[PDB]
Formats: structure tokens, sequence, C-alpha cells
């Protein structure tokens, strides 16, 4: 898939 | 009070409980997210709930001690303590 950077914590902390 | 998307105090606890035990977890930025939250809660003086997060991350990084999480324990603790030395002048001893 390659999202470039793949965070989890930071991802959700920006997605909410 | 948002932390890894978790808005409530019970949410952050349960979500970061999953984040540490179940995830392949990404580059150290995700650990530094909680470090940033420690620094913000230091500015805001909400260290009551932040101490909760530190002691629970101590619990979880000691329980999930595997390479990156072992390193994350030292990284998380140290960084909170140096910013807390800056503001309060004392290190928080959860141990």
């Amino acid at each position: 898939q390659s999202t470039g950077t793949e965070p989890f914590f930071k991802q959700k902390s920006l997605l909410l | 009070g948002n932390l890894a998307g978790a808005v409530e105090f019970n949410d952050v606890k349960t979500l970061l409980r999953e984040w540490i035990t179940t995830i392949s977890d990404p580059m150290e930025e995700d650990i530094l997210q909680v470090v940033k939250y420690c620094t913000d809660l230091i500015e805001e003086k909400d260290l009551e709930k932040l101490d909760l997060v530190i002691k629970y991350m101590k619990r979880l990084m000691q329980q999930s001690v595997e390479s990156v999480w072992n390193m994350a324990f030292d990284f998380i603790l140290d960084n909170v303590q140096v910013v807390l030395q800056q503001t309060y002048g004392s290190t928080l001893k959860v141990t």
C-alpha cells in the first residue's frame, strides 16, 4: 500500500 | 485532553494499553507523542492525570518489555523527567 509514513498513535491523534 | 485519538481519561488508558501490546508500532515519533503530552500537561499543570499515564506506561513497558518497548521505557521516563526538572525542579518517581 505504502502510505509514506505509517503511524498508529500519531495517526489516531490526528484522525479523531 | 486528546491522546492517540482517545478523548476521555478511561479511553487513553485502554487505547494505549492496546497500542503497546498489539501494534507493530511505527517510528519513535509515536512514543514522542506521549512525551509531548507530558510537556503540555506540564504547561497546563494537569500532572495528576499525566502521572496516571506515566505509571501505567511504566506498567505496560515493563510488562511488554521487548526490544523497542524496553528502549521506549527509558525514552519516555527520561524525557518526562528532564522537562519536569525544567518546570518543577524534581523528577517524578513512579518507582
